[PDB]
C-alpha cells in the first residue's frame, strides 16, 4: 500500500483540583514540558515538531499531535501510537513544573456535554480527481464505516441527554453534508485543500468524522479502507451509486443502533444496513484490486482487504466476538458487564466514567491501556517499535530530513513545518531555508548518506546549495 | 468477571464529581 497520509489527534485535557488552571495553561505545560523545533508559521503557542517528524502543539483549548507524514495505514497507527506515548510522558514531565499540576490526557472526542474535539485524518489524492466524485462516493463509507471505527459513546444527542450507548462519539456533532467548518456545523466532507505540496499536482482529503481509536486494529482499518476507497475514486472505478437518501440523518440513525439492524435508504431504491453497505464497498475494492494488480498485490493491501472482509463477516454474525479488536465493541463488553453485575440504567455515572476513562493515556489506569496490559486486546505493532517510533522518523517521506536534522543540528535549525526547514548557520547574518516541498522525496534513499557524511549544518546546506531540485523536488 | 475486578481496582474515585467536572472546550 502506498499513499501519503497521517493523523493529527487533540487529546482531551483535565486538570482536577487546581481552580486557578485554564486548558491554554495546561495544554502549555503539556508541550513545553515534553519539547525543540520552533514551528514555521511563514498568539504563536506552545508549538514545536519532535525529531520523529511530528507536531505537537496547542490548539486553542487541547494539546495536540500531528503524525509525520507516512506511505500506508501500518506506519500510521505506529507514528499515532507514538504520539499517544508522547502525550503520556509530556503530562508526567508536567507534573514535575514548578506549578506542580497534575495533568490527565484523554484520546477520545467529547466531554458527553456537547463539546467535541476532533481526529483529522489526511490523505494525498491527484489534484485531477473531480470533487464531486469524492463527495459522492465518500459520504456513503463515511456514513457507514463507524460500524468498525466507533469508539462508542454513552448517552445520545450532542448534549448527552438521551439515554442508551451509541457506536461514534462524533456523529452527533455532523450537521451538514459538505463545507470548510471543523468547530461547529460539522460537515461530513471537509472541503479544505492545503496540501503542503505542489497544488498542481496534489489535494489533500481532510477528514474530520472519525473517532480516536485507542484500538491498533481500529485505526490500521480506518485509514486503510479509506486509502482504498481513495484509490477506486481516483481511477473512475465506482460505477454504481451509492448515495443515501438524508445522509446527516443517517449517520446519526446508525451510530444510535448498536444492534447494527438499521438500514439505509439508498437513492437507487434498496435498503442496506451500514454492514451490508460496506461489505458493497468492500467487494469493489477486491475487484479493483484484483483488475489492477492481479497477482503483483501486495501484503498490505491484501491484509486490509482481508481484515475488512473478516470484520463485516463477525460484526453481522455476532459484533460482540470483536470485543478484542473494535473500540466501541471492547468498551461496550465493560459496560455491559457492569450493568449486568450491578443492575445500572444507561444514565449511571460509572458508565459515563467508564466511557471516558477508556481512552486515559495512562498506563496504569486508561482502561484500554488495562485491557491490552491484561492481555485482552489484538496488537497490531509491538511496544518496542511504537518507542522508536516516538523519536525516529519514517524513512520513506521527507520527514526522514526533518527528523533526522532535528536529531543531528538541532542546535541549527531555526524552524521547521512541513514543507521547509529554516537553518540558523553561525556567521550569517541570513536564515537558510530549505524547502522540502514533495512528501516522498527527502527520504532516506534521497539524503540519508548526505547526513551521515555531514558532520555540521554548514557543511550540509553546503552541500545542498543549488541541489533542492535534486533532493526535495 | 476477571478483567471487571482489574478495572474496579483502577477507575477514578468520586466517579460522580469526576464525570460532572469532565468539561471541555471546544475544538476541530
Ligand atoms: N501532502 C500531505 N499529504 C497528506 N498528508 C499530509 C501532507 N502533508 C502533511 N500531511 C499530514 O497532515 C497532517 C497535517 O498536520 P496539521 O496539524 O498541520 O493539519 P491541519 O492543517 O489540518 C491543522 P489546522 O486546521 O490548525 O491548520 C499531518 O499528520 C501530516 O503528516
Ligand atoms: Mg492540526
Ligand atoms: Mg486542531
Ligand atoms: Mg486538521
Ligand atoms: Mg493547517
Amino acid at each position: 500500500m502506498h499513499r501519503v497520509m497521517g493523523i493529527e489527534t487533540e487529546y482531551g485535557i483535565s486538570v482536577p483540583h487546581q481552580p486557578n488552571a485554564n486548558a491554554m495553561a495546561a495544554s502549555s505545560q503539556v508541550v513545553n514540558a515534553y519539547a525543540q523545533a520552533r514551528w514555521d508559521f511563514e498568539l504563536g503557542l506552545a508549538n514545536v515538531i519532535l525529531t520523529n517528524g511530528a507536531r505537537l502543539y496547542v490548539d486553542h483549548a487541547h494539546p495536540e499531535y500531528s503524525t509525520p507524514e507516512v506511505t500506508n495505514p501500518r506506519d500510521a497507527v505506529l507514528w499515532d501510537k507514538a504520539g499517544e506515548r508522547i502525550m503520556a510522558e509530556a503530562a508526567r514531565r508536567a507534573a514535575d513544573l514548578p506549578m506542580g499540576w497534575t495533568i490527565q490526557l484523554y484520546k477520545n472526542n467529547t466531554d458527553n456535554k456537547g463539546a467535541s474535539y476532533g481526529c483529522h485524518e489526511n490523505y494525498l489524492m491527484n489534484r485531477s480527481t473531480p470533487f464531486a466524485d469524492i463527495v459522492r462516493h465518500l459520504i456513503p463509507f463515511f456514513v457507514t464505516r463507524q460500524v468498525f471505527c466507533g469508539a462508542g459513546r454513552v448517552g445520545i444527542g450532542a448534549d448527552g441527554r438521551g439515554e442508551g450507548f451509541q457506536l461514534s462519539q462524533r456523529a452527533d456533532f455532523f450537521e451538514v453534508e459538505v463545507g470548510l467548518e471543523t468547530t461547529l456545523k460539522r460537515p461530513i466532507i471537509n472541503t479544505r485543500d492545503e496540501p503542503h505540496a505542489d497544488p498542481e499536482k496534489y489535494r489533500r482529503l481532510h477528514v474530520i468524522i472519525g473517532d480516536a481509536n485507542m484500538s491498533e486494529i481500529a485505526t490500521y482499518l480506518k485509514l486503510g479502507t479509506t486509502a482504498l476507497v481513495l484509490a477506486m475514486i481516483e481511477d473512475g472505478f465506482l460505477s454504481q451509486d451509492f448515495s443515501v437518501e438524508s445522509p446527516v440523518g443517517a449517520l446519526r440513525a446508525v451510530s444510535h443502533d448498536p444492534t447494527l439492524r438499521y438500514q439505509l435508504r439508498l437513492h437507487d431504491g434498496r435498503r442496506l444496513t451500514a454492514v451490508q453497505l460496506q461489505m458493497e464497498y468492500l467487494e469493489q475494492a477486491r475487484k479493483y484490486v484484483e483488475d489492477r494488480f492481479g497477482t503483483d498485490v501486495d501484503d498490505m493491501t491484501r491484509d486490509v482487504l482481508d481484515r475488512w472482509e473478516t470484520t463485516l463477516v463477525r460484526l453481522a454474525d455476532d459484533p460482540m466476538q470483536l470485543s478484542r479488536d473494535l473500540d466501541w465493541v471492547a468498551k461496550l463488553s465493560i459496560l455491559e458487564g457492569y450493568r449486568q453485575r450491578e443492575n445500572l440504567p444507561w444514565s449511571a455515572h460509572k458508565l459515563q466514567l467508564v466511557d471516558l476513562q477508556y481512552h486515559d493515556v495512562r498506563p496504569d489506569r486508561g482502561l484500554y491501556n488495562r485491557l491490552v496490559a491484561r492481555g485482552r486486546m489484538n496488537l497490531l505493532v509491538d511496544e518496542a517499535a511504537v518507542r522508536t517510533a516516538m523519536h525516529e522518523p519514517p524513512n520513506d517521506t521527507r520527514a526522514y530530513f526533518r527528523g533526522r536534522c532535528l536529531a543531528k543540528f538541532g542546535a541549527e535549525i531555526a524552524a521547521a513545518s512541513w514543507d521547509s526547514v529554516i537553518f540558523d548557520l553561525p556567521g550569517r547574518d541570513s536564515l537558510q531555508r530549505v524547502p522540502t516541498l514533495e512528501p516522498l522525496r527527502g527520504t532516506r534513499a534521497h539524503v540519508g548518506d548526505l547526513l551521515d557524511r555531514c558532520r555540521s549544518a554548514t557543511e550540509l546546506v553546503a552541500a545542498l546549495t543549488g541541489g533542492e531540485n535534486l533532493y526535495f523536488q | 468477571d476477571a478483567i471487571l475486578d482489574e478495572i474496579d481496582d483502577v477507575l477514578e474515585e468520586n466517579a460522580e464529581e469526576f464525570v460532572r467536572s469532565y468539561i471541555q472546550k471546544g475544538g476541530q
